[PDB]
This record gives structure tokens, C-alpha cells and sequence, in this order.
């Protein structure tokens, strides 16, 4: 009676239904959970925002053209201004969170294309200057909601001003590894003849037990167009990719006044 | 062992293992007994060398250190008398690439110091046999200013004294990370630049290099100045043992240009273009 | 890796061209010249150095001389022209 | 105290030894471990993951994101869609895959390979594609009446949108080498339009296809060495 | 032990063991108790030294390698700074001849490196004590171009660092053959030259030498250049242990002229002609 293509996911007061889905990837075979008492790093009383922040948040819909080359989001910081998870984050020094990334892109049965949806632990990217090394600013490394785009050309700016940003090169995947090897990460491929949604379940992955979300970006969401979009009547059409992310099993420590980072 | 191969024959049925769907995220799963007819092959071949304890079971080279020993007169000649090296695994490109397969690792480190000498000039006399100090300076202990100051006496810093001509000195350093694993890649800063700071930390370095302080290996020549200038070379080695690793990553393809994950413009082309797609 | 000493050859139509192709190795596992032109061999002592004796050169040809040194497959060609009245 | 005698090989430093050593930090209370997800216990856990082959690495499309999609059309030619040798450590289009990078740390390998092919055309584009594996030691297959005689698989297009051509372990040696060697040559692989791919009106004619590579569960390596990508 | 000798006496009967027929392929089978009268000799003599573990139980010499150490200016002087040797047992004529008794063999190999030095010139100063790198390069790892390139750092290649003046370095290499035994003699090529090739592989080498790649032993001097040119000689040794062998063959009679089974024209006459057939 049941099928693998119809899936409803509910967290808090938010619901995603999908009728042409592929199967869901639990990353590295572990469902996210709270910090156990045998591994706890801080000793303060942890805040568990039970349903106020364990819910789906819908980002901005980027448009996937025929010349679109890729997108990237840093995952505990693309939700920095989303409801109460953006208010649980900056009022606390520590924070761990599991995730349910759901990437939404659909077309007709006459379109074609592929979207490698990745989820990269410690997605450290390269700077866009050759004056200095490991050299990216804070605003350019943490865009938040809008994310960033990749590029099919590496043009390092000789200015140290405009070179403090990610040299988001698509075939080297930012960090100088080939993109055809990126399938060792937890990944799904949106193929516009088979499916229309990619669902990943991401546990908290870090060397520490719990860490500052304001400093440290745990996961990296990556969407690569493997085969470009090609619609035969209108070759320059645009189908939107909408990313909907939920925090899961969040836990925070060290309450204080609000942290407001710089914007420039 | 690895898996054997069962004696199977041909099929004609609705059970189709040759067709998968990699949109679901899982890889291929067909073993060769599925799609063809196979014999029975008892497989005694094991994967014993490919494990992480033997994949990292080599004493790699991480740096080359140079000290000298002569009658120093100027100030640049007094800075050739010792050498302080910040301990890292990124000063070469081969043990680094074997470790950037993995995001997080946990290993007790074993070092060995292979040390050579030479005469600099030809007719400036001779020299006696030499003893070399190698002092592990944790972050906070005073780094040496001159080659014979109060810092080299090492009342609490771990020092080894290698007499030249002996077997190379060896020691094991435990897991000294303050995390529960060494973050090979760290996607974050050291601090948070706040709103309306007069500090203006618009030069905070990205990523990994703002969290790693593993120490300083300061090396002097314990002798005083000989009449003949003795130039030495020291090759610090590392061998990760008791190795555990987590969260695998693709390996480094294009060359490095620093301590980060950066890549230089003139070597962004690792492949060589084939003649056409149909070239065996 | 692979050297062809007569690189620039001028010779009329129909005659013979002496082509000397060797490698920079000590063990040529697989070495040969790729052309559809008749050749027996030329005698040359030494396990490395080598001469093929090509003949009946009609059109412009560019033969490839591979050599299976233990560092991949190598490539060297030679350039030959013809003459007509 | 005790009469001893020094054998040869004393006072050497071998870079692949296994000896004990005095700990320079006695009594170092190490940081207690936590359960980090996704623990790797063996480098052959990474050989069994699919990874795209740069199959379309022709002049102009190499070193960019067009290296991966293989060109297809509806003309139904007798020419091969692609053709590649079976040398997953020394071929110019396989050594940069995730399987190819691990094999360039080793020297001898055995086992069968797994080629999973994703069709990224439209929904209405139906077709059949031959996928063939020929063991070496004959003419390299160019026409369809040469690759049908080997180990092949006829794949159909539709709902289940990913085939799997398996290249079995058919070899004289127990262990092929990780170089371009003549004596341990692997095999010849082609790909033919079985019938052709048919598109209706209002549907693109020129399409693409993605090509993966992984390792079967009888795949194993030996003899660790350095690699030849980095300097 | 070997066989004893039974107390037998003379016979007169139809049982005739003295007459055999070597057309059948079997050798002679008469022991001396058959054809004569013998006493009783209890035989305590054993064949313990003639077994294959003791017949190959010597560290033979297989090659002699030369490296130097001086201030190299030209390009030929930079190729004296290191030496890369393809590993084989055929570069001498005595361990080879003991191994070409047998067609196939299986043995763990044990090597030891006995190394000498000298001064080249007389009045060019002196030199410090020296450390020698010996790096085992498997087929595929990059062979060194210069003596101090990226290849010598050996992040995964097995290297040994011999300090000059110590006991000679020793190590055991296992059975690394890709067959189930080392083919001493291989009667076949590496490939099949097909009909109507434009490849024209009419220079494929015969036989053994097209299948053996055992590695490359690359040796440098780890020191920089001393004022005095130090010329070294290195004698790589092999000692087959845990030896098994199969399919015996006659031993080599005439001298060698290469890595194959070839033989030179001026030494096709191994015998010395006797005076006549009746010469004791």
C-alpha cells in the first residue's frame, strides 16, 4: 500500500509533504540526539527550545538557470535570523543542533537536469586572494539566508580588500578537491525525471561535544548542477530551488545578553 | 577476509538487482554474482594493510630544521645558533594529504629526529663531537631569545639531548588536543566581530589556523663555538599511531599554497585532456 | 622520455627514410613506431637505441613512437615531407 | 649485567617500523572521547562509494563542470557513446575519481568494479543503451557486433533511472598493478545505442548522462606507496 | 637420516633388480644391497644442510651501488648525488644460478646493506659523519629527479636511515609477487600483437623481463655538500628465507650476457676436451 515516493515530515508546527520523493539519507547512519550526561562539556543548565526552534524554516528561493553553476550555505549560520533559533543562538555561548535539510526543486516531465545536494562536515573554503592565506572576512564568509554561488572561473583579485571572500570554484568545490569525489559525503541527487525533493537528516558533527554556533559553522550545504537545465522550447527558463531546513534536538548553554555581530 | 564468490547460474525472474537508483543517495550494491554467472572462489585475501593503523604506519617527514655552530659576531649570526619551529603537520605535502582524507582524527604521535652535519669552511680547524638539545615548548613557556639564555635549561619543558653519531632520538607524544579529536579542518574563526566595534578586527584569519597551538620545538647546539663552523640539518618526523579517524573527505587534488585549503592560480588544472572520449 | 633524432626530414617521393627512435630508459617494455609504412629493421647494438628503416614514402606522414617506460606511456613524433616535379 | 650482542639493523631508523618509545608528556590526562558521527574504520569503506567519472574530458570541456555529463542525442548512431580502458589507477579519466585517488596510494589491487549510470534526460525520453565490458587480449570493440560478444548488459530507460554495469574480476594475476602495465591490463569498455533514444515534440534532442564508479565487496588493495598528484 | 644398508648376501634367482629400462622414464632404482654383498651399516648421517632453507640460507650479493656527496655544479655532478636501482636478482651470476635451478619459488626476502666510504681528493678539508637514506619505491610512486626533491621525504614509501659507522641496516621484505610464486622463467610476452595493427609492436621483448616490476631502491646522502668529496659504495644483499620451490631445472652452464637466458658466442664451450675416452 505504501510507497517510497510519498513522505510527510513534521517538526514542531511545520510540515513538508512531497509526492515524488526519493528515499531519505540519515547522515552516517545516526539520527540526531541530545547531549548525553556522559559526554557533557559545560555544567550550566541547558536550554532546550522544544518546539519553538525545532521546526522547518524556508530560505530564499534561488533561480537555477542554464548557466547557474552552484550554491553553498553554511548550515548553523544560514538560520541565524530565523524565528527563535536565531534568538536561541545569539543569547547563548554554546549550541549543538541536528538538522533536516529538505531541498525543493521541481519541473515538468519535459525538462532535464541534475542537482547534487551535498552536506559537507567542516566545509572550509579557499580565499579569493593570493596575497595572504586562510584569509576571509566575517561578513563574506557568513552571508546567512541568501547564501552564496559558485563560479566556473578562478580570478584572484590582487586587492587584499576584495579578496577577503570565498574563491567558490565549482569543479574544485571551493577547497581544491575534485567535485566528482564529493559523493563520499552524505548526498542526494535531484534528478528531474525521477524525483523533485532531496531530504537529508544531519546529526551534530563536531569534535567537541558542544560549540559556539556564532564562531563555528558545522555543516556545509552544497548544491551542484551536474547536468545543466535544458528545456527545449525555452532554453533560458528558470526553475526555482527552495531550501527548507529544520533544526533538530537543539541545546544551548551560557545565557547572557544578545550577541550582535558586525555587518560590514 | 574479503568476500568470496558464490557459485551462481543464470536467472530469469522479476528480482532485478542490476537496476538501482542513485537519487536515493545509496551507492551501487550489485556484487558480480548478480549480473553474470560466477564460479565458487574461496577468497583468502585480507584487507590487513589498508587499515588506518597501517595506512598511517610510516614515519613521514614534516619539516627540515637548520642550526649552526660558530663564533657569532653580528646579530644575524646569533640567530643561526638556534631554530624555533612551530609544530604542525602542514609544512610538507604528503603526510598532510594522507590526513586530509579525514575531518577529525585521534592519534598518539611518535617522533624521531634524523640529524646530519657538515663543515662549512675548509681550513678553519676542527671540532669535537656534538650534543643537540631539542626542547618541546608548550604554549606559554618562554621561547628562547638567544641560544644560551635562561629558557634552554628546561626545568619543566621536555628536552632530549642527542649525542651526534648515536641512533636517532625517538619519543611518543600522546593525544594532546583540547577537543575530543584533532580538527583537521575548522570552519570558523577564533572570535566574533561585534556590531559597532572600535576594535576593527577586519583582519581575522579564516578557518583552521586560528585555533591550533601545538607548541614550539626549539633546537640549539649545546656546545660552545668550535673553530670550524658546523652547519647541521635536522629532519623532524611524525608517525601517527593508535589512529582513529572520523568523517571522510575527498583527497587534495590541486597543489597547496599555504597552511589553509587555498590553491594557487597556475595549478587549478590537475587533469590532462584526453584525445577524445573513445580513447582506451 | 622518448627521442626521435631525425625530427626534420626532407626526402623525395618513393625513397627510404631512416628513423631513429629510442627511449630515455633502460628497459623498453613496449616500444615501437606507429605508421602504415613498410619497414624491416635496422641493425643497431644496444638494448635501448633503435632504428627502423622506413621505405616507399609517398605522402606526408607523422608516425608516433611510443615507449612503455615504467612512468606511463610516452609520445614522440617526426616530421617528413615529400618532393614532386 | 646481562650479556647481549648487537645484530645487524641496530641503530637504524626505518620509516615503517613498529617500536615503543618514551612518552615526552608523562601522565597526560587525555580529553575524553565523544561519539562523533560517521566514523571510518577502513579506507575500503571509501572505495564502495560512487563518484562521478570525468568521462567527457575532451579538449575544451575538461577542467570544468562539463567534464562529467556524457553527450547523448536521438540520432542513434553506431558510434560508441563512450569508451574507456579498465585501469582505475592510471587512466587519464579514472585516476581522479574517489576510487582512483585511493588506488594511487597503493600498488596492487584486486576485485570487481561497479559502474552505475544515471540518465538525466527528460521524462518522455525513452531509449535503450547497451553497456559492455570486454576482457583484454583482442581487438578493441568499435562496432556493436564486437562488444555484444563480451560481458554486456542491455539497459532500458524509464522509472528506475540508474543501471549498474559490473566489470568482474577476470584476470590472469591475482593482483593487477596500479600503473599502466601491459601484463596486468584490465579490459576494454564501450557503450552503444541499443536501439536509440526517442524524444517526442517539445522535448530536447541533445541530452546528457552521468557516470559513476565504486568498488564491489571483494575489492582490496596492498602495498602502500606515495602518490603522483602533488609536489 | 639417510638410508642404512642391510646385511644381504649373494643370490641366484629370477628376481633381477640390476636390469631396468630407462625408456620408461624412471631413473635407476638399484641400491647397492642388490648387485653385491653388503654388510650392516647403521647410517646416522642426515641431509640437513642440503635442504632449501639452508641451501639458500646465505646473504648473497646482488648489486653494488655508488653515491657521492660534493658541491655539484654541472648536471652530471647532480646525478652522482643519488642512485636509483631497479630491484632484481639478476645483476650478479651466483645468486641467480642458485635460483635458476627452479622454475617457480616462494620466499620472504631479507636484505642487509653494507656500506663503505672514502675521501675522493686529499686536501679539500674534512666532513662530518653521514646518514644514508634508502627508499623502497613501489611501481607507481615517483622516482626522484634530483637528490633533494619532493620524492625523498617518503610519507608512505619505506625508508631506512643508516648512520655511517653503525651496524648495517637489515629488513625483511615479504612475498610481494602478484602470482602465487615468483616465475623465475616466463615463457611468454606481455601482450598479444593483433592482426593488421597500425601499432607495429615488432619490438616487444621476449620472455621474462616484460612482467617483472619489483620496485626501485633509490639512495641519497641525507647531508648537504661537505667541503671534501665523499664517494660511497653500497652493497645490496638478499637472503631468501621461508623458501619453497617448484619444478626443477638444469643449472646454468655457459655464462650469461643479459637479464634473459641468452648466451654469448665466445663462451658456448664449457667443457674441456679430455685426452681420450680412457683417461682416469
Amino acid at each position: 500500500g505504501y510507497s517510497d515516493r510519498v513522505r510527510q515530515i513534521t517538526l514542531g508546527n511545520s510540515t513538508i509533504t512531497t509526492q515524488e520523493a526519493a528515499n531519505a539519507v540519515v547522515a552516517y547512519g545516526e539520527w540526531p540526539s541530545y547531549l548525553d550526561d556522559k559526554e557533557a562539556n559545560p555544567i550550566d543548565a541547558p536550554t532546550e527550545p522544544d518546539v519553538s526552534s525545532n521546526r522547518f524554516y524556508t530560505l530564499d528561493s534561488v533561480q537555477w538557470k542554464s548557466t547557474s553553476r552552484g550554491w553553498w550555505w553554511k548550515l548553523p549560520d544560514a538560520l541565524k535570523d530565523m524565528g527563535m533559533f536565531g534568538q536561541n543562538m545569539y543569547y547563548h555561548y554554546l549550541g549543538r543542533s541536528g538538522y533536516t535539510v529538505h531541498v525543493q526543486c521541481n519541473a515538468s516531465k519535459f525538462h532535464q537536469g541534475a542537482l547534487g545536494v551535498f552536506a559537507i562536515p567542516e566545509y572550509v573554503m579557499a580565499c579569493n586572494t593570493e596575497a595572504k592565506t586562510s584569509y576571509v572576512s566575517y561578513v563574506n564568509a557568513n552571508p546567512g539566508e541568501k547564501g552564496g554561488v559558485f563560479d566556473n572561473a578562478y580570478n584572484p583579485s590582487a586587492e587584499a580588500s576584495e579578496g577577503r571572500k570565498f574563491a567558490a570554484l565549482d569543479y574544485l568545490l571551493g577547497c581544491g578537491v575534485l567535485a566528482g569525489n564529493a559523493f563520499v559525503y552524505p548526498h542526494q541527487i535531484i534528478n528531474l525525471r525521477t524525483n523533485n525533493s532531496a531530504t537529508l537528516v544531519l546529526p551534530y558533527v563536531n569534535s567537541l561535544a558542544i560549540d559556539c554556533m556564532a564562531k563555528h559553522n558545522n555543516w556545509g550545504l552544497v548544491i551542484l548542477p551536474l547536468c545543466k537545465l535544458d528545456y527545449a522550447p525555452n532554453s533560458s527558463t528558470e526553475i526555482p530551488i527552495t531550501v527548507t531546513i529544520a533544526p533538530m534536538f537543539t541545546e544551548f548553554n551560557g545565557l547572557r545578553n544578545i550577541t550582535v555581530p558586525a555587518t560590514q | 577476509t574479503a568476500q568470496s564468490t558464490p557459485l551462481t547460474s543464470g536467472v530469469n525472474s522479476q528480482e532485478v538487482p542490476a537496476l538501482t537508483a542513485v537519487e536515493t543517495g545509496a551507492s551501487g550494491q550489485a556484487v558480480p554474482s548478480d549480473v553474470i554467472e560466477t564460479r565458487h572462489v574461496v577468497n583468502y585475501k585480507t584487507r590487513s594493510e589498508s587499515t588506518l593503523e597501517s595506512f598511517f604506519g610510516r614515519s613521514a617527514c614534516v619539516t627540515i630544521l637548520e642550526v649552526e655552530n660558530f663564533n657569532a659576531t653580528t646579530d644575524a649570526d646569533r640567530k643561526k645558533q638556534f631554530t624555533t619551529w612551530a609544530i604542525t603537520y602542514t609544512d610538507t605535502v604528503q603526510l598532510r594529504r594522507k590526513l586530509e582524507f579525514f575531518t577529525y582524527s585521534r592519534f598518539d604521535l611518535e617522533m624521531t629526529f634524523v640529524i646530519t652535519e657538515r663543515y662549512y669552511a675548509s681550513n678553519t680547524g676542527h671540532a669535537r663531537n656534538q650534543v643537540y638539545q631539542l626542547m618541546y615548548i608548550p604554549p606559554g613557556a618562554p621561547r628562547p631569545t638567544a641560544w644560551d639564555d635562561y629558557t634552554w635549561q628546561s626545568s619543566s619543558n621536555p628536552s632530549v639531548f642527542y649525542t651526534y653519531g648515536s641512533a636517532p632520538p625517538r619519543m611518543s607524544i600522546p593525544y594532546v588536543g583540547i577537543a575530543n579529536a584533532y580538527s583537521h579542518f575548522y570552519d570558523g574563526f577564533a572570535r566574533v566581530p561585534l556590531k559597532d566595534e572600535t576594535v576593527d578586527s577586519g583582519d581575522t584569519y579564516y578557518g583552521l589556523v586560528t585555533i591550533n597551538d601545538f607548541g614550539t620545538l626549539a633546537v640549539r647546539v649545546v656546545n660552545e663555538y668550535n673553530p670550524a663552523r658546523i652547519t647541521s640539518k635536522i629532519r623532524v618526523y611524525m608517525k601517527p599511531k593508535h589512529v582513529r579517524c572520523w568523517c571522510p573527505r575527498p583527497p587534495r587534488a590541486v597543489p597547496y599554497r599555504g597552511e589553509g585549503v587555498d590553491f594557487k592560480q597556475d595549478s587549478i588544472t590537475p587533469l590532462t585532456a584526453v584525445e577524445n572520449i573513445n580513447t582506451f | 622520455q622518448t627521442s626521435v633524432s631525425p625530427s626534420k626530414v626532407i626526402l623525395p617521393r618513393g625513397g627510404s627514410v631512416l628513423v631513429t627512435c629510442s627511449t630515455s630508459c633502460d628497459q623498453p617494455k613496449l616500444l615501437g613506431i606507429e605508421t602504415p609504412l613498410p619497414k624491416k629493421e635496422l641493425l643497431l647494438p644496444g638494448n635501448n637505441r633503435k632504428v627502423y628503416e622506413l621505405s616507399n614514402v609517398q605522402e606526408d606522414s607523422q608516425p608516433m613512437c611510443y615507449s612503455n617506460c615504467p612512468d606511463g606511456q610516452s609520445t614522440a613524433k617526426t616530421f617528413l615531407t615529400v618532393y614532386w616535379t | 649485567g646481562l650479556p647481549t650482542m648487537l645484530t645487524p639493523g641496530s641503530s637504524q631508523f626505518l620509516t615503517s617500523d613498529d617500536f615503543q618509545s618514551p612518552c615526552a608528556l608523562p601522565n597526560f590526562d587525555v580529553t575524553p572521547p565523544i561519539h562523533i558521527p560517521g566514523e571510518v574504520f577502513n579506507m575500503m569503506e571509501l572505495a564502495e562509494i560512487d563518484s562521478m567519472i570525468p568521462m567527457n574530458s575532451v579538449t575544451g570541456k575538461a577542467n570544468t563542470m562539463e567534464m562529467y555529463p556524457i553527450p547523448l542525442d536521438d540520432k542513434g548512431s553506431a558510434t560508441p557513446i563512450f569508451s574507456i580502458s579498465l585501469s582505475p589507477a592510471s587512466d587519464k579519466r579514472l585516476q581522479y575519481t574517489m576510487l582512483g585517488e585511493i588506488l594511487n596510494y597503493y600498488t596492487h589491487w584486486t576485485g570487481s568494479l561497479r559502474f552505475t549510470f544515471l540518465f538525466c534526460g527528460s521524462m518522455m525520453a525513452t531509449g535503450k543503451i547497451l553497456l559492455s565490458y570486454s576482457p583484454p587480449g583482442a581487438k578493441p570493440p568499435t562496432t556493436r557486433k564486437d562488444a555484444m560478444l563480451g560481458t554486456h548488459i542491455i539497459w532500458d530507460l524509464g522509472l528506475q533511472s540508474s543501471c549498474t554495469m559490473l566489470a568482474p574480476w577476470i584476470s590472469n594475476t591475482v593482483y593487477r598493478r596500479c600503473i599502466k602495465d601491459d601484463f596486468t591490463e584490465g579490459g576494454y569498455i564501450t557503450c552503444f545505442y541499443q536501439t536509440r533514444i526517442v524524444v517526442p515534440s517539445g522535448t530536447p534532442t541533445s541530452m546528457f548522462m552521468l557516470a559513476f564508479v565504486s568498488a564491489c565487496p571483494d575489492f582490496s588493495v596492498r602495498l602502500l606507496r606515495d602518490t603522483n598528484h602533488i609536489s
